[PDB]
């Protein structure tokens, strides 16, 4: 519940105001550069469907994962920063990211 | 209310 980036951003973005979400990834890239991944390398999603795409380059990402001691209302996260390729599932028109499948 | 694309942005983009 106290001031590291993940506790702060999970609350501000309305992920932990009414529950503790176990994991979430934030991508520190411009929205249009993340939207550009939907026309990059097509791959299978973890679920086997094929509307997933992997970024050609690594992107700056922060992984937020609940500690073993986190309990609503006191959600607590471990913050891990990394540069990884992201895999997103895309839908619609415009064909835009709707789910974050993984980082690699 | 929020589309799936809007929800992705709110939950995962921090430009």
């Amino acid at each position: 519940s106290s001031s590291n980036y993940c506790n702060q951003m999970m609350k501000s973005r309305n992920l932990t105001k009414d529950r503790c979400k176990p994991v979430n990834t934030f991508v520190h890239e411009s929205l249009a550069d993340v939207q550009a991944v939907c026309s990059q390398k097509n791959v299978a999603c973890k679920n086997g469907q094929t509307n997933c795409y992997q970024s050609y380059s690594t992107m700056s990402i922060t992984d937020c994962r609940e500690t073993g001691s986190s309990k609503y209302p006191n959600c607590a996260y471990k913050t891990t920063q990394a540069n990884k390729h992201i895999i997103v599932a895309c839908e619609g028109n415009p064909y835009v990211p709707v789910h974050f499948d993984a980082s690699v | 209310k929020e589309t799936a694309a809007a929800k992705f942005e709110r939950q995962h983009i921090d430009s």
